[PDB]
RNA sequence: UUUUUUGUUCCACGUACGGUACGCUUUUAUAGAGUCGCGUUCAUCGGGAUUUGAGCGCAAAAUGUGUGGUAGGUUUCACAU
RNA sequence: AGACCUGAAAUCAGGCGAGGUUACCCGCUGAACUUAAGCAUAUUAUUAAGCGGAGGAGAAGAAAAUAACUAUGAUUCCCUUAGUAACGGCGAGUGAACCGGGAUCAGCUCAAAGUGGAAAUCAACUGCUCUGUUGACUUGUAGCCUCGAG
């Protein structure tokens, strides 16, 4: 194994600002939340709180 | 993801997928480009027809620079320069001057069609088309250096 | 000043004069041993422009090299390999007289730090050389600031490396532009074009 | 060699394996220069860093239109604001004694950017009494100064766009651009054709 | 303004004439007159020079061209030959007198 | 250690015997030789009627010399010293 | 007899060199296996082995430079030019540079002149907190000057 195996992948800005967005999309619906966590004494989702 | 190739599946069989007459050999027909000329030769004529031999006159010390040329269409000129367009289609009075420099580009081809508002257009070089064309849409034609 | 006229009749070197005069020097030196110490320069005019200057811990040695080239060294003249490389007699070497004689003069004065040389006169079996030399040790170099540099430890051996001005003609530095583009180093600039550069993100 | 590909063209006949320059440093390299950076301006502080620089055309004609950076001024530019040449690296601008000035259109904008620099320029006394010229000295009035700029950042270089539109005259729409080229193309071929044909 | 091809090409700029540098002329200098002439006394000329010499104290373009042959081959380009038979026509015009 | 900082920290109080700048004008005291260069031989280079080096032979010049990627001459120009 | 010049001697007084280490660095020296489906030019390679020399870095360095533009402006390194121009039984194979964008930025001093109302210079040994006594040195040591001008 030498050292030169090429560890790293370069993915394209746009493609990774997509998946950030569709991952926050995720953040809301307690179906792919409780899917994926225990939401029985949770308020809301997104759970916003004060400054 | 060795997962996903040949060898994985094709592992269990003994020829290991190259064929048990023929065999997988070190390095048979040479190595690289060798035998283009003999034994490979009708492999080079189609695929890579005029391979072999020299043409031209050779250049020394060829730099690019003094060759470079950048050429912008005469169908394209109005995405160089939108509010000028309805600015210019007005007045019949003034005229949207377009340096086509200043974008980075040197040559103007009149290989399109453009809309008929007065222009004037500046370029380092013009295809003899496009005057032909600028003109006929009422444009003028500037030469900077 | 004196030392104008000096340069401009050693110009003339085909003249009776220096003929004469340069015909009994050559005479002398090839007398005595090899690498010797002269004891005051034979041309004030030149060894004063490479940045001799008489005071005390500055020295100045001949050295003789022989003219002509060297064969290659091998057994009968019996190579082995491919007939490219049979080239026994008509070899030349990278390297000039003029820094072979300063590299002769390593061993004979290991102490001594090489500043320049140059030419005395030459015959048909050797050709000479005055080195100028300096002592690091002595005070008088040490404490002046002007050849202060030369005691630095980086400056040892600058004869073995080429880095007198004879040494830095062979490397090819004395020339610049786009016939040297090629030789920082003849072998650093090969290192750099040569290895395969695989940068992290492809 | 089989099928239709293309004819394989790769450097590798050498023993490659020695001189392979791996990038793992990448990060690390980084991060090593931006310590360097931090704990040169903490001896500043107050002094900006770098040193200040001309405009500058490029040389040959594809980057002829462009302007960058330079290396440093020149001794005919600083002569008309009134620096001297030795003084210079002290304030924090760059010399440099090759580049001329042919034109009087380039000359021009850097005199401006240097004396635009030096009303920017406060200039601390030495201490403790205030002293004239060797600008000025600046007495404890005293606006506030930030710490270190950078001085490329703070007077910086932005391909300055924009045409005024235009009437279109007469001797405008007549004169043919095709035609004006091509014969100075070939005039210029044909100079030595041409003066055997006149005499 | 201005065109990009032709004799008369480039971008239209007011031109600055830029001042005197290096790039001094060398010229000969009424010392350095005296040092050579008192130095040629003292040397004299070369065995190559004194061939010269005596073929242009011949005349005659004939032999004259001779020189020109001679102190190519001897000084190795025609640049440099040409100007050393230029200045030794020199001398053998002050000779003559 | 801040004076000796791998580029300058804070207030307090100092000075011109010397030495160095800058403005106008005048200007020739003037710049490295068995070196440059050329002819040949051998190596080296992508460098091809020679990229760079070396040996041998020849061996310079002062409004000069070197370079301007094809050998050569005549006439200009640019860039370097 | 006395001035120099040249060359020796000394367990003389006080100093300096040698050898070791291998990752990187500087200089010489110098192959063949191998590729070309043979092979000799070419390639491997201006590499391995060999022989020298260093340092925390080394070498390089302020243009006898690029250019032919509205011009740039020490050196090194990165990205790009570019698998390009060019080399090559023009076969196999080989192969840079300028411009451009960055890291980093720093410039300088000897020879060529001029103390000649006056060797102003340097070292060694001794002596108080910088004098004295020998020597080096006019076959040139200080000051001044380095083309950006002087």
């Amino acid at each position: 194994n030498k050292t030169w195996r090429r560890w790293h992948r370069k993915v394209n800005v746009t493609q990774k600002r997509h998946a950030v967005a569709s991952a926050v999309a995720a953040t809301g619906l307690p179906a792919l939340v409780m899917a994926r966590h225990r939401i029985d004494e949770v308020p809301e989702l997104p759970l916003v709180v004060s400054e | 993801t060795t997962r996903l190739r040949k060898t994985r599946k094709r592992r269990g069989h003994v020829s290991a997928g190259y064929g048990r007459v023929g065999k997988h050999r070190k390095h048979p027909g040479g190595r690289g480009k060798a035998g283009g000329m003999h034994h490979m030769r009708i492999n080079y004529d189609k695929y890579h027809p005029g391979y072999f031999g020299k043409v031209g006159m050779r250049h020394y010390h060829l730099l690019k620079n003094q060759y470079t040329c950048p050429t912008v269409n005469v169908d394209k000129l109005w995405s160089l320069v939108p509010a000028t367009l309805e600015k210019a289609e007005q007045s019949k009075d003034k005229a949207a001057v377009i340096d086509v420099t200043k974008s980075g580009y040197f040559k103007v081809l009149g290989k399109g069609d453009l809309p008929k508002i007065p222009v004037i257009v500046k370029a380092r070089f013009f295809s003899k088309i496009a005057e032909k064309k600028i003109k006929a849409a009422g444009g003028a034609c500037v030469l900077t250096g | 000043g004196a030392y104008k006229y000096l340069e401009e009749l050693w110009k003339k070197k085909q003249s009776d004069v220096l003929r004469f005069l340069l015909r009994v020097r050559t005479w002398e030196y090839r007398q005595l041993p090899a690498v010797h110490r002269c004891t005051q320069s034979t041309r004030p005019d030149k060894a004063r422009r490479l940045g001799y200057k008489k005071k005390q811990g500055f020295v100045i040695y001949r050295v003789r090299v022989r003219r002509g080239d060297r064969k290659k060294q091998v057994h009968k003249g019996i190579v082995y390999g491919k007939p490219k490389n049979q080239g026994v007699r008509k070899q030349k070497s990278t390297r000039n007289l003029r820094a072979v004689a300063e590299e002769k003069v390593r061993k004979i004065c290991g102490g001594l730090r090489v500043l320049n040389s140059y030419w005395v006169g030459q015959d048909a079996v050797y050709k000479y050389y005055e080195v100028i030399l300096v002592d690091p040790a002595h005070n008088a170099i040490r404490n002046d600031p002007r050849i202060n540099w030369l005691c630095k430890p980086v400056m040892k051996h600058r004869e073995c490396r080429g880095l007198t001005s004879a040494g830095k003609k062979y490397r090819g530095l004395r020339t610049k532009g786009s016939g040297a583009a090629r030789l920082p180093s003849r072998r650093a600039c090969w290192k750099k074009r040569q290895a395969v550069r695989l940068r992290r993100y492809r | 060699v089989s099928k239709n590909n293309v004819l394989p063209n790769v450097h590798l006949h050498k023993w490659w394996q020695r001189y392979v320059k791996t990038w793992f440093n990448q990060p690390g390299r980084k991060q090593s220069r931006r310590l360097r950076r931090q704990e040169k301006a903490a001896k500043l502080g107050v002094v900006p860093s770098g040193l200040l620089r001309p405009i500058v055309h490029p040389p040959t004609q594809r980057y002829n239109l462009k302007v960058r950076a330079g290396r440093g001024f020149t001794l005919e530019e600083l002569k008309s604001v009134g620096l001297s040449p030795r003084v210079a690296l002290s304030i924090g601008v760059a010399v440099d004694h090759r580049r001329r000035n042919r034109s009087a259109e380039s000359l021009n904008a850097n005199v401006t950017r240097l004396k635009a620099y030096l009303a920017k320029l406060v200039l601390f006394q030495r201490g403790s009494k205030a002293k004239k010229g060797l600008p000025a000295d600046t007495p404890k009035s005293q606006i506030q100064n930030v710490k270190h700029v950078k001085i490329s950042t703070a007077m910086p270089i932005k391909a300055s766009k924009r045409c005024k539109p235009r009437a279109i005259t007469a001797e405008e729409q007549k004169f043919m651009a095709y035609a004006t080229l091509r014969k100075a193309l070939r005039d210029c071929k044909n100079v030595g054709k041409h003066e055997k044909k006149l005499a | 303004s201005g065109i990009a091809v032709g004799l008369k090409r480039g971008y239209v700029v007011t031109k600055k004439a830029t001042p005197a540098r290096s790039r001094r002329p060398r010229k000969l200098s009424p010392r350095m007159s005296s040092i050579r002439e008192i130095i040629r006394q003292v040397a004299g000329f070369a065995p190559y020079e004194r061939r010269i010499i005596e073929l242009l104290k011949i005349g005659t373009a004939a032999t004259t061209k001779r020189a020109l042959k001679f102190a190519k081959k001897r000084l190795g380009t025609h640049r440099r030959g040409k100007g050393k038979r230029e200045e030794l026509q020199n001398v053998v015009s002050a000779q003559r007198r």
